[PDB]
DNA sequence: CAGGATGTATATATCTGACACGTGCCTGGAGACTAGGGAGTAATCCCCTTGGCGGTTAAAACGCGGGGGACAGCGCGTACGTGCGTTTAAGCGGTGCTAGAGCTGTCTACGACCAATTGAGCGGCCTCGGCACCGGGATTCTCCA
DNA sequence: TGGAGAATCCCGGTGCCGAGGCCGCTCAATTGGTCGTAGACAGCTCTAGCACCGCTTAAACGCACGTACGCGCTGTCCCCCGCGTTTTAACCGCCAAGGGGATTACTCCCTAGTCTCCAGGCACGTGTCAGATATATACATCCTG
């Protein structure tokens, strides 16, 4: 009797216990996360599409997220991020 | 009679409510002045407690964020406090 | 006080009206002298468009202010609305640009309006630019006036850089030499 | 001050010439459009000068002349002057070694309108023509001024009243290019306080191409004896 | 789960779900969702790595919304993709101008 | 009313104090009232245009979120 | 042989300049700065109603919506004058 | 004979000269082919042998001016507060920092 | 080096549109260095987007849509 | 001392480059019809908003002495504006060469889509410990003799 | 500079409610087929970008000069700060209606997709005009005998 309000809870509460061992973390610190994970995937997938408009593309492929996170995050974040993506998408082909 | 000078109160406060982190307007004056300003636009609002929490922390950021600025201006001007045309600079220079 | 109501075809009228007059009755002054019904009347001032019910007094126009007058139009897909603007490019970029799974039948037209209106405000500022620079062409400097000289134009286009368009001559008063 | 305390004529006088008011120069320029600036007046039958003499007018602020007739305040502008000759009250001393002064006949406010250096603007080759031909002849007074670099002016033929003047170390007026009707002018101004009688004599600054000028008869301990100029031409 | 096969903790589902229905485009790429998780959980850990750094540098093992925003701000390229982003609760840095002490 | 007021003198000086300030000029007090009152008046406004579109007699959080999220001040946690 | 056909909103916005003042001319650069003006405008009011739709979990940009960005986009008296404009508009074409 | 040279214009008229001639026109105020170079050895730090076409150069020229244009206005206005009519260092950087970009 | 042939009276007339009376010399290095930053974060995105497209030109859209992303839209070429 | 050839400013018929209008063509827009699902509306519930009351006490208001910082004048020196003359790349046009943008054709891999299934993840409730708060001493900073 | 004094910090003790985990459930995630259009890729064409070169000249440059403006100092004075005392209203806990957000049930009209057809919009010639240019032409300069 209430209606599935989804979230990025349990999945922040499993990185922070794979990084940090002995941590935990408030509600409102969760859901600072939350709307921060929400916010960061706007960003990325609007970047996305209108990146595949622009060049007459209708779909988003691994290519439009790449360009996108190399445009949105500075430095070092974006090699970083470039290179976890590249790892994950490498796994995941396998 | 033993008084601090003029400035040394200033900078405790200041070590203080830079290291505290909670809303420093009145609630309640701020719900008056919130539903005020929302009756000019639609008549019998109501507002949820959480969002009266959002426009009180997105205020209090905005001024923190503009003080400081203007404060910067005041140091850049030669002086150590600030006048209304510093905070009509920094607003400018922002851009409305 | 004594105000000039200029028309698109250039006939100026003049009215006598007091700060306490609203709108509805400036144009109501107007179809009595002029002729012209007010529900056709578009008064422009200081690049504001004229609010029927605010007085002249809120616009702080004074003795001798002159008023634009602009008649708004009463009256394929795009003609059926009386508009220029195509409806039906705009449906078509709506429903192939990736907005929504469905775009209602009523959303183009409104929207089409919206940028035919939009479209009619900026070159009239420009075109009333050229003309009082005494040139017949409109340029990029012109159209840089009509966005910048009006507080709403500029407020929504404050942060486009209009291309070839220079600044508006703006020179601090501190710069002027002393007495 | 009253120290150049019978005037004289222009045409104990000094050389005949023909007074002129208007440009009846060589040729010509400045090629700046002042446009009709918004300049709000205070003006409809003279309480207050429209482009005022001393207020905030961007044209005046630059000297920049409005035109007659097409700026906004219309003929009330008082930054149309060179056009409508607002001169100041001067007249001519006879002096027995610094020769002819413009004497102050009314006690002048300073930083105004005084005169303009008015006469014939001619170029190089016939500038050194004029020369040659005023020192074959032997004058001794010698009016080769520069309006520009390129261009030169000389009252002597065709001039008016700002002639009698000569070179103080300590000046009490100055010379500053004005532009007036696309045209490059020359305006004498006060800077001091002005009392009417005493001469209005300024920096010359000239760089003769003789080698022995008449004696800077200012007597003040800041006069070396001599003008100085620039170069030793 | 093809959570497990890429390696990731962030749903590689759930994200492809938010695509599909985001209108983004009309078609989403299968290596897409995968690499955006694997962004999100990037950035995810920076932040919760530097709160946690900064909590135990409080003598607190709870993250809190303090803990964040130093966490935020001490990270020039962090501040740099949030500048203009307000932390909710999590005031200022303790910044007091070299001109203001005492002389 | 005058309730714009009920924002004290000590409360903008706690919020001068966060923000850094050592010295505060008497005027600053109604001129930091007046560059609120536009603030918020212009935060409400879109909060309201968000609620009379959703159908809504109450301005939720989300309104006021997504507000500030079109002036570019984005708000988190709410 | 033509070379691509390619889209642009210059012939409506010379037929709006006909409109308002018929002797009047613009140049080239200028028509191609309106025309990034308008798909500016068209991608902001687009946007905002795509945002609408989907916080409110709607899947159809109505008229409604348009009205709502337009009202959020337009500074004052060009929001009001522009829902008056839109609501010409699509009352007409429905009722004909 | 000799050349008579007279005063000179006065520090600022010139200047104030120049703001009304600039003011009023629309010309570019950067020299285009220094500034095509400098785009060049910019871009010559990401991707070797890029090409660019004359648009894209006149569109980063007129962006680079205008940017540059808004900055000094904003850098006049917090000098002008200063009590100086000189622009320093101190205040682009000034600038920079209220605008959000350092 | 080619930051130089931005030329010290180019930067003037710049601060002249600019409203700016009298430029200290200092000013001429801040100027450039600030040219430098702004031109290589919109080259660098310009670039970015021509590697996604598979382009070894940059175009004039890419620029515009690069300065957009900044915040500093440009009308005038597409 | 003398005209002719020459240099110079002036008005001019013309040349150029950008803009208005007519021409063919094609592709996307308009009209017509159908299906299905989003949404519109009635109906009900129940969370949480609004309103009230009362006691606490902390913050706000208010008043006053005083000090130190804002502000204005003065004075001083140096650096920046203006200008002149020298030089050099900028600009323009003219020419040549090829890289690559842009379009097309064909094919295929890849994702839309649909049905069945099942477990991951969410709501509810339940538990215990990190933290919020308090008290007491300890250190730390400030200021006036 | 050091002792007094105020403020803050640290360190233990108690209470508490919220973090963290489990349990039941449901619908969304995953898998397997099935297909249809997006895009990858090779090839070709043709524009336009880069490279070079000569020439002209406008702006950059370097130095000289001078003034006015920046900057430091000093006096004045006044306003805001520190603080004490008084007051007011925020705040916290508790309660009582009840409004309206959220969900349900079910219908139905509006919009996607498809198919049919043709004219509106775009690329391109063709004509016309502000604005710049080479050219007849009047008056002053040198130019040799
Ligand atoms: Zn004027
Ligand atoms: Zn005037
Ligand atoms: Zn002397």
């Amino acid at each position: 009797r209430k209606t599935r309000k989804e979230s990025y809870a349990i999945y922040v509460y499993k990185v922070l216990k794979q990084v940090h061992p002995d941590t935990g973390i408030s509600s409102k610190a969760m859901s600072i996360m939350n709307s921060f994970v929400n916010d960061v995937f706007e960003r990325i997938a609007g970047e996305a599409s209108r990146l595949a408009h622009y060049n007459k593309r209708s779909t988003i492929t691994s290519r439009e997220i790449q360009t996108a996170v190399r445009l949105l995050l500075p430095g070092e974040l974006a090699k970083h991020a470039v290179s976890e993506g590249t790892k994950a998408v490498t796994k995941y082909t396998s | 009679p033993h008084r601090y000078r003029p400035g040394t109160v200033a900078l405790r406060e200041i070590r203080r409510y830079q290291k505290s982190t909670e809303l420093l307007i009145r609630k309640l004056p701020f719900q008056r002045l919130v539903r005020e300003i929302a009756q000019d636009f639609k008549t019998d609002l109501r507002f949820q407690s959480s969002a009266v929490m959002a426009l009180q922390e997105a205020s209090e950021a905005y001024l923190v964020a503009l003080f400081e600025d203007t404060n910067l201006c005041a140091i850049h001007a030669k002086r150590v406090t600030i006048m209304p045309k510093d905070i009509q600079l920094a607003r400018r220079i922002r851009g409305e | 006080m004594q105000i000039f109501v200029k028309t698109l075809t250039g006939k100026t009228i003049t009215l006598e009206v007091e700060s306490s007059d609203t709108i509805d009755n400036v144009k109501s002054k107007i179809q009595d002298k002029e002729g012209i019904p007010p529900d056709q009347q578009r008064l422009i001032f200081a690049g504001k468009q004229l609010e029927d019910g605010r007085t002249l007094s809120d616009y702080n126009i004074q003795k001798e202010s002159t008023l634009h007058l602009v008649l708004r139009l009463r009256g394929g897909r795009s003609s059926r609305a009386g508009l220029q603007f195509p409806v039906g490019r705009v449906h078509r970029l709506l429903r192939k640009g990736n907005y929504a799974e469905r775009v209602g039948a009523g959303a183009p037209v409104y929207l089409a309006a919206v940028l035919e209106y939009l479209t009619a405000e900026i070159l009239e500022l420009a075109g009333n630019a050229a003309r009082d620079n005494k040139k017949t062409r409109i340029i990029p400097r012109h159209l840089q006036l009509a966005v910048r000289n009006d507080e709403e134009l500029n407020k929504l286009l404050g942060r486009v850089t209009i291309a070839q368009g220079g600044v508006l001559p703006n020179i601090q008063s501190v710069l002027l030499p002393k007495k | 001050s009253s120290k150049l305390p019978p005037p004289q004529l222009f045409n104990e006088a000094c050389r005949t010439f023909q007074v002129i008011s208007d440009c009846l120069y060589g040729s010509r320029s400045s090629d700046h459009d002042a446009l009709d600036c918004d300049c709000a007046e205070d003006w409809r039958d003279g309480k207050n000068h429209a482009c005022g003499e001393d207020s905030d007018c961007i044209n005046r602020a630059t000297k920049i002349e409005c035109v007659i007739g097409d700026c906004n305040c219309g003929e009330g502008c008082q930054n149309q002057r060179f056009q409508r000759k607002q001169y100041a009250k001067v007249s001519v001393i006879k002096t027995e070694k610094k020769g002819y002064g413009l004497r102050a006949d009314t006690d002048l406010q300073p930083n105004d309108f005084i005169y303009e250096y008015v006469g014939e603007v001619i170029n190089e080759p016939t500038f050194r023509s004029r020369m040659l031909k005023y020192d074959k002849e032997g004058i001794k007074h010698f009016y080769f001024m520069s309006l520009t670099k390129n261009e030169f002016v000389d009252a002597t033929k065709k001039g008016n009243l700002g002639r009698f003047c000569n070179h103080s170390c300590n000046p009490n007026c100055y010379v500053d290019k004005w532009v007036v009707g696309d045209k490059l002018r020359m305006g004498i101004f006060a800077a001091r306080y002005i009392k009417a009688g005493e001469e209005l004599v300024f920096n010359y600054n000239v760089d003769r191409y003789g080698a022995d000028p008449q004696p800077c008869y200012c007597g003040e301990p800041n006069c070396v004896g001599f003008i100085g100029g620039k170069t030793q031409t | 789960g093809r959570s497990s096969r890429a390696g990731l903790q962030f749903p590689v589902g759930r994200v492809h779900r938010l695509l599909r229905k985001g209108n983004y485009a009309e078609r989403v790429g299968a290596g897409a969702p995968v690499y955006l998780a694997a962004v999100l959980e990037y950035l995810t850990a920076e932040i919760l790595e530097l709160a946690g750094n900064a909590a135990r540098d409080n003598k607190k093992t709870r993250i809190i919304p303090r803990h964040l925003q130093l966490a935020v701000r001490n990270d020039e390229e962090l501040n740099k993709l949030l500048g203009r982003v307000t932390i909710a609760q999590g005031g200022v840095l303790p910044n007091i101008q070299s001109v203001l002490l005492p002389k | 009313r005058d309730n714009i007021q009920g924002i004290t003198k000590p409360a903008i000086r706690r919020l001068a104090r966060r923000g850094g300030v050592k010295r505060i000029s008497g005027l600053i007090y109604e001129e930091t009232r007046g560059v609120l009152k536009v603030f918020l008046e212009n935060v409400i406004r879109d909060a309201v245009t968000y609620t009379e579109h959703a159908k809504r007699k109450t301005v939720t959080a989300m309104d006021v979120v997504y507000a500030l999220k079109r002036q570019g001040r984005t708000l988190y946690g709410f």
